[PDB]
DNA sequence: CAAATGCTATCAAAAAAAAAAAATGATAGCAATCT
DNA sequence: AGATTGCTATCATTTTTTTTATTTTGATAGCATTG
């Protein structure tokens, strides 16, 4: 399964959306993509943040009558279990220099569990988490 | 992508072999349309393109960073 | 028999494999069992000369 | 909707099979032809009750390879619902004078719960148990 | 689990009711007792079979308002798989001596596929199933 | 009926002794009504006086046979 | 670590037996935990000194 | 109910542990107080951290036997509704002057959920987000 | 007392691990067709 | 005459299936000690 970082699903709703983005989420299974409640939590804040006025109210709507409602039953909580997960994430990430912030690892450890793939445009930070990593930004080759 | 389906039986395969002749056109060809018809009935919906809209609906927006 | 499916659209291919996992099968079995289902539909049995067939073969029984 | 009966689905299976059950069993659509769990328990018994040999054998390998994956999806079990049409078709029949076997009654009850046609060489059962019926023996 | 052959569950529906039995009965827990749809049709014809009158009305009331609801969800459908096993249940049986009755084939080979305790006055048939039998109208030594 | 419990947590096992003492009662005892108790709360139906009653409330029946 | 129960009711014994295979432990699991949550709901955890001692036992720590 | 923060959580184990919070800590009714997956993540990382030792090893055993076990049931998730009241705690109070960190957010945000009074030594962050608190460094 | 307890035992079945065998998923390589 | 197609093959996994240990239950049997 794919779960969908932050990042990703912005940009659709950006001025001027990455075509080659888009597309890739266009070429999705719905059911097949999930989001972690922390991701979710950002979209809210990041919505709630903004100036009060039309687009707002507007977005806003569109965000909980419309987006998240789509993913209704999966939208992956961050539980105890996922907890030791993180824990490990982490502590393995600073023994080997590479640094992931509490954030990422939230997200990551959540993904690993499950064991799922993480799409995001910052790729940098969960290689380092030992979990499959897709940036639909890049391109994709041969194997 | 590429898939290599093993052990077909050969009645399945014949069956394939003769509608894809039927109708025109090659068994490789016939099973791509085969999945793809499948595959456009799961479609249910389509999310960068329906995300799309919502962003050219307020004519996009631009989230705080925060993390 | 093997068959080989190239340049199949990456999305179609997405798809196939949710219904595979979705139900538990490999996306290969998956496949696998939509062509079987297309060569099931395809095909007109003769239910009574099927069996009347298979009765002659084992020398005709009587299952009460 | 045709629900074949034990003594129906086994007749081509015999010795000096009726050729018209045979040419009616042909003229089917196998996608709307049903069997009862009952009916498909007595076959697999007639199978299992069989001498051990070469004949047992195939038999039973046709019977599950062959046979029975055409009716896979629509081997019709036998249900609390349908076991009270079976009471009432049973106890109708009984308390008016026409006796209902049991081994008739699941069937007939089956063929009620979805309004399907009985085909059988015994239809006196069925008349009785108000399910419409077609005996292959014949013609029409 | 335990599986309710039709004579046990009839057994204190009658007159001078079996005391052993109805004891046995109560040191039981409902979600643990099973019945064959094959023995709900018994019943429910044994009742639709009285003469009409009052009787009947009340107990046909009990029977469907009461009795019967108890075991929701655990009514035992005689489905194909089932038919396999009964299928053997009986070949075995015959070409062993004990033959078995179709009825008494369902029932057990019902109970078997879920590897259950049939609960009956007549054992003297389902042992020669293979099955495990109990009759409640005997005593428990157990070893 | 006797049953047996091994490797129970040697914590455990004073904390029921304790609560056994606590009462006028011997461990065993104590065990037996622990679980007495929780069983008579499993028990939420006696599927055999259930029965019963609907007899005695009809005066009892006799089904037929009807079984081969 | 051992204990035998003799003359219990076979009823209770179903009881327990049922909630044990609902559960899909063993029986004998089943009085184990049983048991052993009673323990706990007589039991009064100081959580200030089980933790101040865990502490002073390993020389102190932060997170 | 009572929802401790990290920092009370872990003060107990730190060098000099401050008695005012461990005496007030042995006073709570431990069936009634709780800790947040978040919580329970920096708590385990906390421990992770370490260099691998009899340190490292007997805090990590006693961090899996002794101490969580004590929570096992009470350990609150943070789920899709948290997630939106943690956003509306954080957009108020910082559209308002008052940062708040995502730390706290995630908590306040949980204890907002269940209606609990939070118990940190930081109590200005959740005041802001309308939050019960109480400083366990004071008495009462 | 004899019945009840508290412990240790037996002892034959059920109920993690190590090895062995399939498939699966990704291409890779050609000769024979169609465009 | 370059793209497509039909068939096989390579290969590093996954996933199963089968063997081979180890643990655990069940169930109740000894034995020295209170209603």
């Amino acid at each position: 399964m794919i779960l969908l970082d932050t990042n990703v699903i912005s940009e659709p709703l950006r001025p001027q959306p990455n075509e080659r983005v888009v597309a890739w989420l266009d070429s999705l299974i719905l059911e097949d993509v999930y989001l972690s409640a922390i991701t979710v939590a950002e979209m809210r804040l990041g919505v709630a943040l903004l100036l009060n006025g039309k687009k707002k109210n507007v977005l806003h709507e569109r965000m909980e009558q419309s987006i998240l409602p789509l993913f209704a039953g999966r939208i992956l909580p961050f539980d105890e279990p996922v907890a030791a997960i993180y824990a490990q994430i982490r502590s393995y990430a600073k023994t080997h220099g590479k640094e992931i912030a509490a954030a990422d690892g939230y997200i990551a450890a959540t993904a690993k569990q499950h064991s799922m793939t993480v799409a995001t445009r910052d790729t940098g930070s969960f290689f380092a988490a030992d979990v499959a990593v897709f940036n639909p930004w890049h391109l994709e080759h041969h194997h | 992508a590429s898939v290599v389906i093993r052990n077909l039986s050969e009645a399945t395969h014949n069956a394939i072999k003769f509608r894809a002749r039927a109708a025109g056109r090659s068994t490789e060809a016939e099973i791509r349309l085969i999945l793809d018809n499948i595959a456009k009935a799961q479609q249910t919906v389509r999310l960068g393109s329906m995300l799309a809209s919502i962003g050219q609906e307020i004519g996009g927006v631009e989230l705080e960073d925060v993390r």
